[PDB]
């Protein structure tokens, strides 16, 4: 297993933490809780070339929660720059995040990601998104919410860091799960927890799943 | 123990800092996190900069030195001008010395690029503060220190690159207009010396890393320097020969030559034209001899992704497209430049075959520019015949589905242009691609889909007669394909492609009624195939064909007993029997499109009556039961049938608009009774079960009924032609049914769709229902404001719909706000300012627009007590609220409308268009003009809000603002200058004279 | 590690786990929910893989003691306690909810889950 430092940058509210959380746990966080400085989370993918680990430095986009700023970029081996296709300012600021990033990390693979393509009223049109071309960035339309192109940024970076263009993500092996007997001194503990859970509504009952 | 460095009452244990930093960068989990928090508090300590000197001398951890330079950066950019001159010269000399030192130790130069680069940027921040007024010798000294050492010379090229970026590329948002111009003019004055240095290094050569750093700086220079530095020196030749031959210099040289291709150049000068040709010839010759010939398989190379090949190939596409888009006419007139012109285009053909969507888009933008030119420019297309033939194949093999709207649009336009230029070549390629689907050699779902999308894209380009033979040939071949293919999966794919192509060829269908009838009857057959995608495609194709060919369904065609719309409606139960509800609604929508073509009223109304027969009978029984036994509404299945009846009405009303009235008239009274009855049950259930009831399937089903009812009424009223009937028949029962039910439900039971429906009512007929608008406000205003004024998050739909409703009421029925009691009018001002403070662009923008429109509404009233009371009560609330969101840095998306609002408010006072004094008596000499008092109020307000500003800065800023309050672009400039200056100490007040 | 297993039932689902601390459902995955019979032990497990990453969001025996219960908010979901799921490695207890495209799918799921509960009693 090899490990690579990935730095994730972009304006506040663009979906950086939401995107990482979904990759870590599968969960979709609807609330906006601004990152304070950086959160570091190990993220592992299974490839036809073995497991790859990203040490993901999810940085703060809001100036006032910025912390060490470019201090987070030191010895990064790859990067995602994030904006929100529903907010023009977030794309206008992409050149500023790229500037600060490449001044510290001169020769690293970088994906530009336009998040929230699930939202119908799109403000940053395909026609407008050209910044990546002269800067040799990979570009993907993504949605952390619909999972549109959800795996693409990491698959592309994995291909670049390992130096194999045919690297594929593969099904992580599935061990036989253990059999158990319910512990009779938690019987009364379980009917409770299960009562709260039956009477708490599932989110987003209008979606396809 | 790590928390020791935060204890500033003791001297800094450097070795402790180095452990904290190490733990942060190299550590894990709980330990990494504690280091993170500690380092952040250390860096943010306002005195931390005093420790920088110590850290840069005595730390062995370059990560610690990096963070020291971050701390120094915050001082230099924010508080620099508070320091005595001697202290500023001390820091400046310390930074220079540290840079020269690190550069003179080969070991540290090689290994510590992060810390050196960071030092160079720190130096450039000092130059932005100090240079040239307090450092006129910086450039001569840098030029001098360059000849002393290769390492220092290379690093001086990094400093000059960063200086050029900071002054030319990133100055616009980070500096005042005046300071940007000062630094630009300053770099312009000394560029001659800088260029001499860069040219010498590029001529005398040797060290690759030095040559690359110099070329990196030249790329930045090219954004702003005059052309003569490129065209009147050897440099064009060096770039286009020497530096293209070595792979270390090739990437940067190509990026330089791309920007050279964008220089501002004289257009009427033969020598410069020849020079522009020569550097292109040289560059392409170097590529053909040192990298790859014209024939090379760039698809294969890019895919193999060896070294920097992907980047180089991207950069080559950017160079060829940029140069040819500006200069290809230079290469077109001259027999001797024909080979160069076609080779450059042949390289673009090869680049266009690379499997890389973003690179493909770059080449496709060029191809669009070229084929557009060849369509209109005389005597040009014959040059490009073999290029265009290859491009036809590349576009056809890369056609994406129309769902990818920008890429499909780009590809279609290029293929349409290419089809016009040679229709026979396009036809031959498409028929032969089809033959290789039939012979199995190229067969796959992707490949038949791609080809079908391509064939569809060129509809309208051929003559009607050529199109006729082509389309018949394609439909026959695709049928052959389907029969030949085994198993429902394969047959469904080809049947969908048949449906797709037929749908894109309406001109053929309109001319061949026999064939159109067959197509529709075949789509009806397919509406009984449960195989996934077939019913959706049959329904989508039905409505698409109808949208284009509707006239042919509404007339009696030769040899038919009746208009075909009659035949569709007669068999509708059987046709739609196996469809899902959304498919049934599409079908009925399509029927509504046809019926709206019938302009005989009696016949339209009868067709509308016949189409709505099944939903109307299902409705009549469900109302002849629902009322006679109110229990039948609790049954899951009845609620689904009712919601689907309403949805069928919405679908038909969407396509028919004004023509829908008689159908709305049939159900309107019972529909509003159903709305009341369903509301009752929702209220009941929430009482019996709790707020959780709103999450249950049963209550969501009931609420769906209410929402589709509100959607039906908003759909009709938004397209209605007879507004007298809207006002006299629809509005009163609607308001009686929906307003009190909204007001008297708990927040979690209120449908935001009510606000949306009312917005459409006020929009279309607000001017005719002054009393109705008052009642809408009384019912929704205070109870909606209370839902959305505790935070920025709760009830997001209500939030958005609420400010849309207030916007339209303020536009159409401003008199409703005059009627409000004083306390309610105050809540309205509070509500507008609350909208200003949102980050949600939907709310913020309506908030600022309402504010504009309200000032306009008050201005209109002229000199009367309400307008004079309004200004006394609210003028300073609007000025100060607008300044708050302008200056707080959390509302930048609102800048333009904030500036417009502030400009309007300042201009009112500047033009003496406010009749009363704005100051309460004995607060200023009673003769005093509102202009002098506004100046005073704002000086005082900005002094308390930004106490680090001087009186001179604020007075100069306000003098500029009030002078520029009729020129939005300049006023906006002054505002942005102020936003720069509030972020630092000691900003020059003369900047506001720019 | 699925090559020694018969696929008894496949259905598209979204899976949730209950966070008792936050008192909210949190999504764990979307993708194919599979009932797999091991051809050596004739034991039937739930194995669920996420779309595009194929990472495991559910891996546990369909224990005979488990009961599918309605959720107050859905006519197309089941909640059930699991004592030992190994999706994230070390066996843990979860309160799960699994939601389907339709009521029909959820009812079919429950049918198949009882069929697998009986097969697990042998
Ligand atoms: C099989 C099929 C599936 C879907 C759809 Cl939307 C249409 C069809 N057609 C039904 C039978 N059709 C014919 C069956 C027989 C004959 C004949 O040669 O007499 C002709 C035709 N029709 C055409 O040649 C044709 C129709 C529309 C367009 Br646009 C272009 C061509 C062709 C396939
Ligand atoms: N519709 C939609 N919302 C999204 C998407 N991704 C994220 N969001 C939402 O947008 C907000 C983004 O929040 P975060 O992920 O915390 O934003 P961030 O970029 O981490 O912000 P900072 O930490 O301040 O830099 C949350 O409310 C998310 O639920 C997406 O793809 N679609
Ligand atoms: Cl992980
Ligand atoms: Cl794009
Ligand atoms: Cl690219
Ligand atoms: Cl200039
Ligand atoms: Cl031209
Ligand atoms: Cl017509
Ligand atoms: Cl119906
Ligand atoms: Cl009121
Ligand atoms: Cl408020
Ligand atoms: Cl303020
Ligand atoms: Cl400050
Ligand atoms: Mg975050």
């Amino acid at each position: 297993q090899v490990q690579f430092k990935l730095v994730l940058v972009g304006d506040g509210g663009t979906g950086k933490t939401t995107f990482v959380k979904r990759h870590l746990t599968g969960e979709f966080e609807k609330k906006y809780v601004a990152t304070l400085g950086v959160e570091v989370h190990p993220l592992v993918f299974h490839t036809n070339r073995g497991p790859i680990k990203f040490n993901v430095w999810d940085t703060a986009g809001l100036e006032k929660f910025g912390g060490l700023r470019d201090g987070y970029y030191i010895q990064a081996q790859c990067a995602i720059i994030m904006f929100d296709v529903t907010s023009r300012v977030t794309y206008k600021n992409v050149p500023n995040w790229h500037r600060d990033l490449v001044r510290v990390c001169e020769n690293i693979p970088i994906v530009l990601c336009g998040n929230k393509v699930d939202i119908k009223d799109r403000k940053v049109k395909a026609k407008s998104i050209v910044f990546h071309r002269k800067k040799n960035l990979q570009y993907y339309d993504i949605s952390a919410k619909s999972n549109y192109n959800f795996e693409k940024p990491f698959l592309w970076l994995a291909r670049k860091l390992i130096g194999d263009p045919n690297l594929e993500f593969v099904a992580m092996p599935a061990a036989a799960p253990p059999e158990v007997v319910m512990d009779p001194a938690l019987a009364a503990q379980y009917e409770h927890d299960l009562e709260v859970a039956q009477t708490t509504a599932l989110p987003d009952e209008d979606d396809d799943l | 123990s790590m928390e020791g460095i935060l204890d500033f009452s003791n001297d800094l244990d450097i070795a402790l800092l180095d452990q904290v930093v190490s733990t942060f960068y190299q550590g894990e989990g709980v330990q990494q996190k504690q280091a993170q928090e500690i380092l952040t508090k250390f860096q943010d300590n306002p005195d931390a900069w005093e420790k920088v000197d110590q850290i840069l001398q005595f730390s062995t951890n370059p990560q610690s030195k990096f963070i020291a330079l971050s701390i120094l950066d915050k001082l230099i950019t924010r508080k620099w001008k508070l320091l005595p001159n001697d202290h500023r010269i001390g820091i400046r000399n310390f930074v220079v010395g540290m840079i020269i030192s690190m550069c003179q130790d080969d070991e540290v130069f090689k290994t510590q690029k992060n810390l050196i680069n960071k030092s160079d940027l720190t130096l450039v921040q000092i130059l932005k503060q100090e240079w040239p007024q307090n450092w006129p010798e910086f450039i001569p000294e840098l030029i001098g220190s360059s000849s002393s050492s290769v390492n220092v010379c290379e690093n001086n090229m990094i400093v000059l690159k960063l200086l050029s970026e900071e002054v030319f590329d990133f100055s616009a948002e980070q500096m005042t207009q005046a300071k940007a111009l000062h630094l630009k003019n300053s770099m312009s004055k000394e560029f001659e010396q800088i260029f001499k240095l860069c040219f010498q290094v590029l001529e005398q050569g040797s060290s690759s890393s030095l040559i690359v750093a110099t070329l990196e700086s030249l790329l930045r220079y090219l954004h702003w320097i005059p052309y003569r530095y490129i065209y009147e020196t050897n440099i064009l030749e060096l770039l286009s020969t020497k530096f293209m031959t070595s792979p270390d210099t090739r990437a940067i040289t190509l990026k330089c030559l791309t920007e050279v291709s964008n220089l501002k150049i004289p257009q009427d000068n033969d020598l410069i034209k020849r020079q522009t040709v020569l550097f292109f010839q040289n560059t392409l010759q170097q590529i053909a001899t040192s990298v790859m010939p014209v024939t090379a398989d760039l698809k294969a190379t890019y895919a193999n992704a060896n070294g920097n090949d992907q980047s180089f190939l991207q950069d080559l596409a950017m160079f060829l497209t940029t140069y040819l888009a500006r200069n290809r006419a230079l290469l077109e007139s001259d027999e001797s430049l024909r080979e160069l012109l076609l080779n450059a285009h042949q390289y673009l053909i090869q680049l266009s075959k690379i499997e890389e969507r973003e690179l493909f888009k770059t080449t496709l933008d060029y191809w669009h520019n070229l084929v557009a030119d060849l369509f209109y420019e005389p005597l040009k297309k014959h040059i490009y015949e073999e290029i265009c033939s290859q491009l036809r194949l590349v576009i056809i093999e890369n056609m994406v589905r129309p769902e990818e709207i920008q890429l499909y649009k780009s590809e279609r336009e290029v293929l349409v242009y290419l089809t016009h230029l040679n229709v026979i070549d396009t036809e031959e390629i498409m028929i032969s691609k089809l033959a290789r689907q039939i012979d199995g050699s190229e067969w796959s779902w992707h490949n038949i889909n791609t080809l079908s999308w391509a064939i569809g894209s060129i509809s309208g380009t051929m003559s009607e007669d050529t199109e006729k033979r082509f389309v018949v040939t394609v439909i026959k071949d695709l049928l052959g394909l389907c029969e030949q293919k085994r198993g429902k999966d394969n047959k469904a794919v080809v049947a969908r492609d048949i449906m797709y192509v037929v749908g894109e060829y309406p001109r053929f269908l309109k001319a061949h009624w026999n064939f159109l009838r067959t197509v529709i009857l075949k789509l009806f057959e397919f509406m009984h195939e449960t195989h996934e995608g077939v019913q959706d495609m049959a329904c989508d194709t039905f409505i698409k064909i109808v949208q284009k060919c509707k006239y042919h369904f509404v007339i009696q065609q030769p040899r038919e007993s009746e208009p075909f719309i009659q035949t569709i409606i007669r068999d509708i139960q059987k046709t739609t029997a196996d469809l899902q509800p959304q498919q049934v609604h599409t079908f009925y929508k399509a029927c509504g499109i046809i019926i709206s073509e019938e302009r005989s009223v009696a016949e339209r109304n009868r067709l509308l009556s016949d189409l709505m027969q099944l939903p109307n009978m299902a409705w009549d029984t469900i109302v002849e039961q629902s009322t006679a036994n109110p229990t039948l509404l609790l049954d899951s299945e009845t609620v689904k049938i009712i919601a689907n009846i309403i949805k069928t009405n919405v679908a038909v009303c969407t396509s028919m608009g004004a023509d829908f009235y008689p159908q709305l008239g049939h159900i309107y009274y019972n529909m509003l009774q159903l709305y009341r009855a369903v509301s009752s049950m929702i209220s009941t259930q929430v009482a019996a079960e709790g707020l959780i009831a709103t999450k249950t399937p049963k209550v969501r089903g009931l609420r769906t009924i209410k929402k589709e009812i509100l959607k039906l009424v908003e759909t009709y009223i938004s397209k209605a032609r007879n507004l007298d009937d809207v006002v006299k028949v629809l509005v009163e029962p609607l308001l009686n049914a929906v307003l009190e039910d909204y007001m008297n439900n708990v927040p979690d039971a209120r449908d935001a769709e009510v606000l949306n429906c009312m917005t459409t009512v006020v929009e279309k007929v607000g001017h005719m229902i002054p009393q109705g608008v008052i009642l809408i406000l009384q019912s929704v205003f205070e109870c909606t404001l209370d839902m959305i004024n505790k935070d920025f998050t709760e009830y997001p739909e209500h939030r958005v719909e609420f400010y849309k409703l207030l916007k339209v009421i303020n536009e159409k029925s401003f008199a409703a706000f005059l009627e409000l009691p004083p306390a309610a009018f105050k809540l309205f001002v509070d509500a507008i300012c609350w909208a200003f403070k949102h980050n949600n662009r939907d709310v913020e923008v309506n908030g600022l627009q309402i504010a504009l429109d309200l000032v306009k509404n008050i201005e209109r009233m002229g000199n009367v007590p309400f307008a004079n009371e309004f200004h006394k009560n609210y003028f300073f609330i609007f000025v100060s609220e607008t300044f708050f969101v302008l200056t707080d840095s959390d509302h930048k998306s609102g800048f333009s409308k904030q500036a417009l609002l502030l400009m309007k408010l300042i201009s009112l006072v500047y033009d003496n268009k406010i009749s009363v004094p704005l100051y309460q008596e004995a607060e200023v000499p009673q003769g005093t003009s509102n202009q002098v008092y506004l100046s005073q109020y704002l000086a005082n307000m900005l002094s308390n809000a930004f106490p680090h500003l001087t009186s001179e800065q604020i007075a100069s800023f306000l003098s500029a603002l009030t002078k520029q309050c009729k020129d939005l672009v300049v006023f906006k400039g002054t505002l942005r200058d102020f936003l720069v200056q509030i972020k630092e100490v000691g900003g020059d007040p003369t900047d506001y004279l720019f | 590690m699925e090559e020694d297993e018969e696929v008894l039932y496949k259905v598209r689902a979204k899976l949730f786990r209950f966070d008792a601390d936050a008192k909210e459902w949190k999504e764990r995955g979307t993708g194919d929910c599979k009932f797999l019979k091991n051809k050596k032990t004739n034991k039937v497990r739930i194995l669920m893989r996420r779309d595009k990453t194929l990472k495991i969001c559910a891996n546990h025996i369909i224990a005979p003691e488990y009961t599918l219960k309605p959720n107050v908010g859905s006519d197309r979901s089941w909640v059930y306690a699991c004592t030992a799921d190994i999706a994230e490695g070390e066996a843990e207890a979860f309160t799960f909810a699994i939601r389907f495209g339709s009521k029909e799918n959820a009812d079919k799921f429950k049918e198949e889950f009882e069929k697998a509960q009986e097969i697990n009693k042998k």
